[PDB]
């Protein structure tokens, strides 16, 4: 009789283990979902579809080159100081 | 076509086919996120199933002690008046509960890394679902944003060349 | 019952060891600290 | 406080259990800082377009 | 229970030996170097 009930009480505490497992194991294999080939690699397919389009509008819309990035900040010291030397001239 | 005739042949499922890939992967990503939801739950509940059996087994190790307790009782005054073979026939008794408070005792202790180790998942498990849920509308966001900056400039095409500031350049022309 | 209570152990975090020393350790001042200044502010 | 009255091994118990916090704190705020440029720049465009 | 457990060391690749004793090993500057800064902040 001690050993029927015996047994009885690990029945449950591995059943749990087994429910523990394989309510442990649908949660990693799901997250075998997420991280590649899965939906956070979809996650970098989106970006990847993301990069696909942004380098149309580079093509269809020609981006700043970095001698208009000089151009600008070149003039803008100008458009700053030489703005400016009016102002430190004019409101001496 | 061989191709055409088994589009045709099964259209229900073709179409199925489809739903998946204009159901955005992120549509579905969705939905795989109530499955977790789902699971969270059981592996919840899952535990507190093995939380219950271990202290279950701790009255059990109480109970056969208390006994042992109620026969160490009797052993308290059971050796007095210098009848020590009445306390030798008492103790003999003991030791046969002993050996279940030994081989439960042990039990007890082994069954408390379990629990914690496993909590100790979920803890760490949880945290991981709220921060991928998080990311998830960032990145639906930058979705929903490139998409909604990729027509904004695949409409810009349609002004400058070969399209409508170009049709102002042909009505120009004209 | 004992199903039950667990989830309340999983679903509210019990106090913990250090959570019973900190709220003792931490009386003992919200005793004696307290009643420092009752020994001094009524001596 | 918990240092106070020279029970140091109180004080590296409570410690201990802040760097737990203050990894996620470091993680989260680099994230917050870096989405700031993201913003901002989008903005930019729609101001732009 | 074993067959799907491994499953999650390939998936999910477990701590090494070496990022055990780089938690540790930065752990001791973690409790150490900050308790530094208490032993000094609120000496």
């Amino acid at each position: 009789e001690r050993k029927y009930l015996e047994l009885k009480s690990q029945k449950n505490l591995y059943l749990a283990r087994l429910k523990s497992a394989i309510a442990a194991q649908k949660i990693e294999e799901i997250a075998g979902n997420l991280d590649n080939a899965s939906a956070s690699s979809l996650f970098e397919r989106i970006e990847t579809k993301i990069l696909e389009l942004e380098a149309e509008r580079e093509l269809l819309n020609p981006p700043p080159s970095p001698l208009d990035k000089k151009f600008e900040q070149w003039e803008e010291q100008q458009a700053v100081e030489a703005t400016l030397a009016a102002m430190k001239a004019r409101r001496s | 076509m061989e191709l055409f005739n088994r589009v045709g042949r099964v259209l229900k499922s073709q179409l199925t086919h489809w739903q998946q890939q204009q159901e955005a992967p992120e549509d579905l990503l969705e939905r795989l996120l109530g499955e977790m939801e789902l699971e969270l739950i059981e592996l919840r509940r899952a535990l507190a199933q093995t939380i219950a059996t271990f202290k279950s087994t701790e009255r059990q190790r109480d109970a056969q002690q208390l006994i042992a307790q109620r026969w160490y009782e009797k052993a308290q005054a059971a050796l007095d008046r210098g009848n020590e073979q009445l306390a030798r026939e008492a103790l003999g008794q003991r030791q046969s509960y002993q050996s279940h408070t030994e081989a439960l005792g042990k039990s007890l202790g082994e069954q408390r890394a379990l629990v914690e180790q496993v909590r100790g998942q979920l803890q760490k498990l949880e945290r991981k679902y709220l921060e991928l849920k998080s990311q998830k509308n960032l990145y639906l966001a930058r979705l929903k944003s490139a998409i909604a900056a990729q027509k904004i400039e695949e409409i810009a095409g349609n002004l400058d060349n070969a399209s409508a500031s170009s049709l102002f350049e042909r009505i120009e022309t004209k």
